[PDB]
């Protein structure tokens, strides 16, 4: 569904759909923070 | 017990041991010929100096008018021969003296300058100087020297800010901002200052400013109608070609919203009268305690936006102009003279402080012990050993997450959890939250081999008396160390409510920062 | 090492060692004929018991439906003769293992089992149990027994829920609440499911409402102008007579208003479709990842305001009368049954969940660690031991307060601290805030006999990214203890920002209590 | 001040006019909270 629906949505982050929630998620690189891992600190 | 209050691993001896010490302004050559002696602990009686030029520079401002007063210098203070640092564990006094077995009954200090405590604790040194953490937060040390062991300094000159003659502690905070240009704001208040005065005038004289200007109802009004008035007067004077850059980087962060401005002029407004308008240290007194500058600052998110010369003068014109207007409606003085005078000058000094906190080191929301604000949900990790994820070894090992919410009842969903195959898995087990002594059990499933998501069995919930505590318990099958590359994610995503960001429905993702170790 | 991985404080041997055990249902009357052997961590396989039988009940729900399954029942086990309880310092089995020199290559419970370990350890006993804190922000403890040594136990039934047969958890819910009826939610869901099915009738067959009903556009709609729908349609549906308390205790607070009652039915009509409609568990599933619910609740400040049957059935109606005018204006599915089916059931058992957090001990805002969250500040006391103020001696003590704001950079005027004359005074040279490393000496000054004041020689501000801690030290020149009628005040007022309160102009006090000791 | 102007601001506290900030302020008698020491916890 990352590749999809929710494609673009993680900025800084890897797109990883939560089933349970049934909602993506933004697994933020080092450093970055936000449901979009959109800043860094 | 010696080993109880010295910290050995921080206490050496060195030859010509270096120092630096804060010169208030009027003593910079004074104290460049000796030192020389002029609280509820007689025992800190002592030369108090830093292994922080930088942190030194803070200390020399008038004591009188701390504020806005003016700069004296720093100067480097040498210790000839062999200088002992005993690194303190501690700062009580009393319970120094007692694992330190000393006379309970006379100053510490003074006993730190007596030949028997430089011949037991000195290993070799002439004299011993005190070293205790310069403060939280910080990774400077503070040196506090016997009076009579002092006398031996020999004192050269670093910096003298007040031959600089710059206006207010320009010259300090110009020095400060060294310290990491070598975010890192270091600005020209000079040029701030030209520019600023420019603008001001430019406004003044520019057609739709005269224009707007008139349609002020010039007597006291009421602040719900005042606001209206400039924030109109806001959209107008934004759009002069001068503040072109402003208009630009304020459309789109609310905090630096024309209603924000508005709301602040009016709050200066409120609290400048004739007697606080006419002096600088009452004036930056009144303005430094209230709510609202990050918005003509620019400091929002973590961040100063306004990181230039240009913009900087541009919104504290903008703020001097619309103050200006703000007066007649609700304040109680001679109108203007202050706005282009007191104000920008105490505004100035305000900018100076926080931009200066922002060049210093810190942890962000997240990290450490510090803790994550977002969607009315404040988390943090219990301690700074939780923060960190050991790696190296085969095993386990337990992190807890302080987790509360400001009011209203708030839900935890679950948590996402980083993990590397092998060498941190999550221990489905042995991790769990505890919502007010609840132990209530987690469903954990690793979604991919990136990540493990652990849901609570029952609902959990937050708020203004329900606090609880994540328990993330880590296993570790191989003994190799993590390596860099692997690390693909930093942090733990605590998932709260769901939520509606940029047309997709997500939940609140409040991260604790980690780091890893060993 | 023993010592160090063994709190002996807390261990013992006792006669007849009795705990308690949550059983799932369907194990009810089978565990009560003995205690039978059916993770990453080996070590820990055992039977767990636990020395509160209210958080042993909490235990007894189906695993496999976790949140709205039914009770089982809780049990108290005993072991006959002399058991030794080992109180442990840590949860880690291989640093147990090492400082109780044991076998490092097998689990630690089996060893526990032995009569090697019963003989060393055990001080008599015929086996040993493990203790272990329940969970952080608790006074219960964890008993782990050996699975061998526990068929010596003597199973007797406590309680059971599945016994009386009551809707959901109620018959759990209603033992819980015993823990504190000896604030203390003791509500009888019997009767709020009773007022909650009349009100909802007499609500729907209500002139206003059906009237209103119609003005219902029926069809999807933007969920802007559905809230408007819902808002109009809640102060119309808050006028019924039926409602008349509820109408009373909801005009005042803000949680409670209209506008969070439509936004809520708003929530819960985006997130529940057919299938989720249709089962209890995927139901109460969803709705409790949403937001507003205190609204419904009648939870805010800390307090549950609806704290009576009849005010709760009347919010629950309510909500229920709402979400069904939800539904076809961005639901997707059989528009009514399931408002005043399956989501009162859920919303029936959120309720009880969070009810039961308010009911349990827990540490205010500003007490111990916990953070005292207000004005966009965050403030606490930086450990246990800083929120103690020790007395009955001579000296000094000093105190951490962490503080910090969720964004934009707001101000602290200075600190009000509480004294007792004589036996706690402020060492007005000991105490300072530093802000981000940079120690900022404070101007301290006694208001009273009562009150000190100390306020920061150059402005302070803490924000996203800039943290300070404020470190107040105290000096106490009677060594008499200082006796309850001379505690004026038991918490230290950190200032904010200058905000207008009832038409005074005042600061943003946040709150740091504490607690005289020793 | 708190005679004259500032009587009846404080709730459940002591009235302590704050010379430095011009502004009153309410010492909060154990447990309560609130700059006018309205609330307990």
């Amino acid at each position: 569904p990352c590749l999809r629906k929710y494609k673009d949505f993680c900025i800084h982050g890897e797109c990883k759909y939560v089933k349970e929630l049934r909602a993506p998620s933004c697994i933020c690189h080092p450093g970055y923070h936000g449901e979009r891992c959109h800043g860094l600190s | 017990g010696a080993d109880d209050v010295v910290d050995s691993s921080k206490s050496f001896v060195m030859e010509n041991f270096s120092s630096y010490h804060g010169t208030k302004p009027g003593y910079v050559d004074s104290i460049q010929k000796g030192i020389q002696k002029p609280n509820y602990d007689d025992d800190w009686k002592g030369f108090y100096s830093t292994d922080n030029k930088y942190d030194a520079a803070g200390y020399s401002v008038d004591n009188e008018n701390p504020l806005s007063g003016k700069a004296g210098g720093v100067v480097k203070v040498t210790y000839p021969g062999l200088t002992k640092v005993l690194a303190l564990k501690v700062d009580n006094a009393e319970t120094i003296k007692k694992e330190l077995g000393l006379s309970l009954t006379e100053p510490l200090m003074e006993q730190v300058g007596t030949e028997e405590f430089i011949k037991r604790f000195g290993d070799g040194a002439s004299r011993v100087v005190l070293s205790l953490p310069f403060a939280e937060g910080s990774s400077s040390v503070e040196y506090i020297n016997n009076w009579e062991q002092a006398k031996a300094l020999s004192v050269e000159l670093e910096i003298n800010f007040e031959t600089r003659g710059k206006r207010g502690q320009d010259a300090m905070y110009e020095y400060m901002a060294q310290a990491c240009a070598g975010s890192c704001i270091n600005l020209d208040w000079d040029v701030i200052r030209d520019k600023t005065k420019t603008k001001i005038e430019s406004l003044k004289e520019h057609g739709p400013i005269k224009n707007k200007m008139s349609e002020s109802p010039n007597k006291t009004v009421s602040e719900e109608k005042a606001k209206q008035y400039l924030e109109e007067f806001h959209q107008t004077a934004l759009e002069h070609p001068e503040l072109s850059e402003l208009k630009t980087v304020t459309g789109t962060n609310p905090v630096f919203a024309g209603a924000n401005y508005a709301a602040w002029a009016v709050n200066v407004a409120q609290v400048i009268d004739s007697e606080t308008a006419d002096n600088l240290e009452k004036t930056t007194a009144a303005l430094s305690i209230l709510p609202g500058i990050g918005s003509v600052m620019g400091i929002a998110d973590g961040a100063v936006h306004h990181n230039t010369e240009e913009i900087v003068a541009q919104s504290i014109a903008l703020s001097s102009l619309m103050v200006a207007q703000a007066i007649p409606l609700v304040g109680e003085l001679v109108d203007i003279g202050f706005a282009a005078y007191n104000f920008v000058e105490s505004i100035i000094n305000l900018f100076q402080v926080v931009h200066n906190s922002y060049n210093r080191p810190a942890y962000s929301p997240g990290h450490k012990t510090q803790p994550f604000l977002h969607d009315g949900y404040a988390v943090s990790w219990n301690t700074v050993e939780d923060s960190i994820i050991r790696t190296g070894f085969q095993g386990e090992s337990g992190h807890d997450i302080k987790i509360t919410a400001e009011n209203t009842p708030l839900p935890i969903a679950g948590v996402l959890l980083p993990t590397i195959p092998g060498k941190l898995d999550v221990n489905k087990s042995k991790t769990h939250i505890s919502v007010n002594g609840r132990k209530i059990r987690m469903r954990c499933r690793a979604i991919d081999g990136d990540v493990t998501f652990c849901r609570p069995k029952s609902p959990v919930y937050v708020g203004n008396g329900v606090h609880a505590n994540l328990h993330v318990a880590f296993h570790r099958s191989s003994s190799e160390k993590i390596h860099s590359n692997e690390i693909s994610s930093d942090s733990i995503g605590v998932l709260g409510y769901q939520k509606t960001v940029d047309h997709t429905k997500v939940n609140s993702k409040l991260s604790l920062f980690f780091e890893i170790k060993s």
